[PDB]
């Protein structure tokens, strides 16, 4: 078991002896080891970068050199490892390349959901998007890099090969509301189409972290899908506050997070089901949630509820690794 | 709290008549839930007849009730309604509401979704001349 910790991607290895996670000394590490670890995480042949950095994880024991426990690293640095170029965008209608991970998911020539690109082949969305009668992958088309719904027509999108819902998804409560779509062909990345980064353990997000949502969702409660892609600012809302008797009264589980503004009609309706809730940290854009439930957008004391992607990242890695 | 659905409005009516069933909730406001009205008569299988999303923007009807039944909701009043016109002896059954926390996808709620849902206690609807 291997993972990347925190916003500086500190490579950590689990120690069965100590039953705890520990950073890798830069000592004798190289790109082949980094690629091996990336493969082990499910990123296949992707590899972005690896460099030594000062350990900002707090740890007190490290893995050196084949790896063994060491109280110190001779190079006094630990491995920072990025398996894919992600979390980059351009630099209230959205500009081309502003939200390049945003996709629109269609059935029967109709926008049904949103999603987020995480690899050339994999999209994060909501499990309730692909609830029957929409569980057949052949029903779906993904449109990437296109801002206007009217330019999302037959031939302009990408066929979907696989739909995988979280195995503990509960449609009754919308608990664990996350799913993966695998495309039949890999996307070509450019200025307009790029992935968002999956969140790492230890993001240490602030209680009311500033986030963004994007999508083609209706602005007006009684309305149709927006023709053009929109985006908006939202603040995270602490789950204990979201679970107030005047908000969602204990419907928010550990697999959910709340975002928006409690007070006033701020019209946070731009998001689509399954679409991204992202935040910028360490100059990287991270996928913190996927839009799940809460129809009363633009309403006081009814913020958006999102699948908590941080707790689903291990499942996502497992699925990506299992493919093939 | 966990939602508790309560149906009412049933009773005896003559063929051709109308009834308006309604469903409310305790424990948790009904506005959060997609709602399916389904029915069951003794000896027959359960039958979803109508469904509606939390926002009311997608409704769905069984062929057997289309044009005669109309589902709607009033979130401020915490209620979901089923208007049943031109009633028929074959519409006799206990009518139940089934609820799920409602999602945001732009699609109908399937009529067979009561298999994993909160359920009410049901309200008897009898259509006969006697």
């Amino acid at each position: 078991c291997v993972r990347l910790y925190g916003p500086n991607f500190i490579l950590q290895v689990y120690s069965s002896q100590r039953k705890s996670w520990h950073p890798v000394c830069q000592d004798d590490w190289n790109e082949n080891y980094g690629r091996a670890a990336c493969r082990d995480m499910g990123y296949k042949n992707n590899f972005y970068s690896s460099q030594g950095i000062v350990d900002d994880s707090g740890s007190t024991s490290f893995m050196k050199l084949k790896l063994y426990h060491s109280d110190a690293c001779s190079s006094k640095a630990v491995v920072s490892l990025r398996c894919i170029a992600c979390g980059v965008n351009l630099n209230e209608s959205a500009l081309p390349g502003a939200w390049p991970w945003q996709v629109s998911l269609h059935v029967q020539n109709v926008h049904v959901c949103g999603g987020s690109i995480i690899t050339p082949e994999w999209i994060v969305t909501a499990a309730h998007c692909v609830e029957k009668p929409l569980n057949n992958p052949w029903h779906w088309t993904a449109f990437a890099g296109i801002l206007r719904q009217s330019f999302m027509f037959y031939g302009a999108g990408y066929q979907v090969e696989k739909v995988i819902s979280h195995p503990n998804y509960d449609s009754k409560t919308k608990n664990n509301d996350i799913a993966l779509m695998k495309l039949q062909k890999p996307l070509t990345f450019n200025d307009l189409v790029k992935p968002v980064c999956l969140p790492n353990p230890g993001m240490m997000l602030q209680p009311e972290q500033l986030c963004w949502i994007s999508g083609w969702g209706a602005t007006e409660e009684k309305g149709k899908t927006s023709e053009v892609l929109n985006a908006a600012k939202v603040l995270l809302i602490e789950t204990q506050r979201c679970n107030s008797r005047y908000v969602y009264d204990n419907l928010i589980t550990p697999a959910m997070i709340c975002a928006g503004f409690l007070q006033g009609n701020v019209d946070s309706c731009q998001g689509d089901a399954g679409g991204p809730l992202v935040t910028s940290k360490n100059n990287i854009w991270w996928l913190i949630g996927d839009t799940s439930w809460g129809s009363g957008c633009a309403k006081a004391y009814r913020p958006g509820v999102y699948g908590n992607v941080m707790v689903f990242t291990d499942w996502i890695y497992r699925q990506m690794r299992a493919d093939g | 709290g966990q939602v508790q659905l309560v149906e009412s409005g049933g009773g005896l009516v003559q063929p051709g008549g109308s009834l308006r069933l309604s469903c409310t909730s305790s424990g948790s406001p009904l506005e959060h839930y997609d709602i399916i009205w389904f029915r069951q008569a003794p000896g027959r299988e359960r039958e979803g007849v109508s469904s509606i999303t939390t926002s009311g923007g997608h409704t769905n009807y069984a062929d057997s009730v289309k044009d005669r039944f109309t589902i709607s909701r009033d979130n401020a009043k915490n209620v979901v309604y089923l208007q049943m016109n031109s009633l028929k002896p074959e519409d006799t059954a206990v009518y139940y509401c089934a609820g799920r926390v409602g999602g945001r996808r732009n699609w109908i709620v399937p009529l067979d979704g009561y298999d994993n849902a909160y359920w009410g206690q049901g309200t008897q609807v009898t259509v006969s001349s006697g």
